[PDB]
């Protein structure tokens, strides 16, 4: 058997759940997993296609095998943690800065 | 609108990645 | 764009996404492929910083 | 089961706060005038632990069986020698090798046998009038012991066992851990002088003795003592005094503290590394005096919560009658290829039909077949000789 | 002679040698293989280390 070469039609003993949006939860479409926020996308695909890449050769949007809609994938891993302190001699207070 | 001269404004018109670890 | 093309390569394996290799190979057996991906990315980081 | 006490007024325990305690030596390396940071299970500062009391002067005598996790910090504010010994084990029913570390008034006997503990083990002494000796009278700890694995007899001494009520005197701090079976013991005695609560400052836990015991400690229980004077009748109804001591039960968590080494080689200060934004900078830069500027720490990540799976409507089962264990398959040269699709497949329903002697999956883990989605399943069945099965492999000839 | 999962505490006495100083020879203390000069020292460490 092959892996990630054709739309799902066999699979196994795995029941399907519901669809949640605006959340950075895990997803699985035709065996391909990942992590990202499922939002709306104005771009449309093709009837004889399924997956979709981009300039960075990454999975940005995958067609749902039930609703047949377009949902863009946006990972929430975007940001940093910083802290600015005036020194331990002046005062013992800091300020958390978000990147 | 900006505090620049006509020469500085003329040369100004001529002159997804962070998800993979390429922050700017 | 050079570092973008390196992430999609296999570096002697069969896939590039870490969530795809672990879903098909167990960690006790997939250790021979994860080490090649980490080492194959450290060469691009040392070349980019140079 | 046994003979316990009657008319017991149980009170709900209260919550307290730590004051930078539970800092021991992570390794046995002598360091001086040099900072070192390592990853080890310590006690988080400013944490919330359960505070137990034993006030009587009322009618309170609580000693539950709390589970023993990875490292348990025990701090008791003993003022008149109330807490005697401790017990360790899993079920405590004369079935497994339990750890018995009791500190009696005679010898510190530590035995690892199969004792039979009651529902509430304790120690009972009787204080006479003509003599001032705190001899042991009622001994209600265990019933009997059969098989043992470790024995230890301490030096003969005479325990003081005071009975002054008011302020605290000594402060015993023990760190009970169990790393790979090795039961580490860290004892540290320091005299205090206050009413209650917990003193501030900083202490250093010194090791005592390591006992390599191959058991599995799951739960523990702290034993107490009862002081019976000559005015009490001596029965188990109301003639008992548990004192007014207290003990703290804290669990160690895997943290990271910055140990400080002076010119003597002892730990005198501890700096956090993953708690406060100010303490994290001092541990990252390895400097107690941070200059006025901007610095960076770790990154920002959001862990997922749910996991949804979207698969097409496949409400069919693959027939395993003609594919596996049929009536007659093909040969090795004229093998037949069968297409299996549009049906749910599974290998965990194949062990009941026929016991497979060789189930090896090449290029994929056998335990990950029920976590992916099969694509184009081709059935290649052929019957060969047992001496030719080893040649069938992706790489042999 | 049994061998179970319990930590074995019955082994054998290790044969000890002499003590040579002021020479760049090899030593082995507590399983730490090293080669150096065992010169005298005045400072002290800790009794439990």
């Amino acid at each position: 058997f092959e892996l990630l070469h054709a739309p799902a039609t066999v699979c196994g003993p795995k029941k399907s759940t519901n669809l949640v949006k605006n959340k950075c939860v895990n997803f699985n479409f035709n065996g391909l997993t990942g992590t990202g926020v499922l939002t709306e996308s104005n771009k449309k695909f093709l009837p004889f296609q399924q997956f979709g890449r981009d300039i960075a050769d990454t999975t940005d949007a995958v067609r749902d095998p039930q609703t047949l809609e377009i949902l863009d994938i946006t990972p929430c891993s975007f940001g940093g943690v910083s802290v600015i302190t005036p020194g331990t001699n002046t005062s013992n207070q800091v300020a958390v800065l978000y990147q | 609108p900006s505090k620049r001269s006509f020469i500085e404004d003329l040369l100004f018109n001529k002159v997804a990645q962070k998800f993979n670890g390429l922050t700017v | 764009n050079t570092l973008v093309k390196q992430l999609s390569s296999n570096f002697g394996a069969i896939s590039s996404v870490l969530n795809d290799i672990l879903s098909r190979l167990d960690p006790p057996e997939a250790e021979v492929q994860i080490d090649r991906l980490i080492t194959g990315r450290l060469q691009s980081l040392q070349t980019y910083v140079t | 089961q046994c003979v316990n006490l009657t008319t017991r007024t149980q009170l709900p325990p209260a919550y307290t706060n730590s004051f930078t305690r539970g800092v021991y030596y992570p390794d046995k390396v002598f360091r001086s005038s040099v900072l070192h940071s390592t990853q080890d299970l310590f006690l988080p500062f400013f944490s919330n632990v359960t505070w137990f009391h034993a006030i009587h002067v009322t009618k309170r005598f609580d000693n539950p069986v709390l589970p023993f996790n990875d490292g348990v910090y025990f701090a008791s504010t003993e003022k008149s020698n109330i807490i005697r010994g401790w017990i360790f084990g899993t079920t405590l029913d004369s079935k497994t090798q339990s750890l018995l570390i009791v500190n009696n008034a005679t010898n510190v006997v530590i035995k690892v046998c199969e004792f039979q503990f009651c529902n509430d083990p304790f120690l009972g002494v009787y204080y006479h009038k003509n003599n001032k000796s705190w001899m042991e009278s009622e001994f209600r700890v265990y019933s009997s012991a059969n098989n043992c694995t470790f024995e230890y007899v301490s030096q003969p001494f005479l325990m003081d066992l005071e009975g002054k009520q008011g302020n605290f005197k000594n402060l015993r701090e023990f760190v009970f851990k169990n790393i790979d079976g090795y039961f580490k013991i860290y004892s540290k005695h320091t005299p205090i002088n206050l009413v209650r609560d917990l003193p501030q400052g900083f202490s250093a836990l010194e090791p005592l003795v390591d006992l390599p015991i191959g058991i599995n400690i799951t739960r523990f229980q702290t034993l107490l003592a009862l002081h019976r004077s000559y005015l009490t009748p001596g029965d188990s109804s109301s003639g008992w005094t548990a004192g007014a001591a207290a003990y703290y039960v804290g669990y160690l968590q895997p943290r990271t503290f910055l140990l400080k080494y002076n010119e003597n080689g002892t730990i005198t200060d501890a700096v956090d590394c993953a708690l406060d934004p100010l303490s994290e900078t001092k541990c990252t830069l390895k400097s107690f005096t941070v200059e006025k500027g901007i610095y960076q720490t770790s990154n920002f990540r959001v862990q997922p919560t749910e996991s949804i799976v979207r698969f097409p409507n496949i409400t069919n089962l693959c027939p395993f009658g003609e594919v596996f264990n049929a009536t007659r398959f093909a040969s090795v040269y004229a093998w037949n290829r069968k297409r299996i699709s549009n049906c749910v497949a599974d290998y965990s329903v194949l062990y009941n039909s026929a016991s497979f002697s060789t189930f090896k999956c090449y290029g994929v883990s056998p335990t990950k077949l029920n976590d992916l989605c099969f694509t184009n399943v081709y059935a290649d069945s052929f019957v060969i000789r047992g001496d030719e099965v080893r040649q069938i492999a992706p790489g042999q000839t």
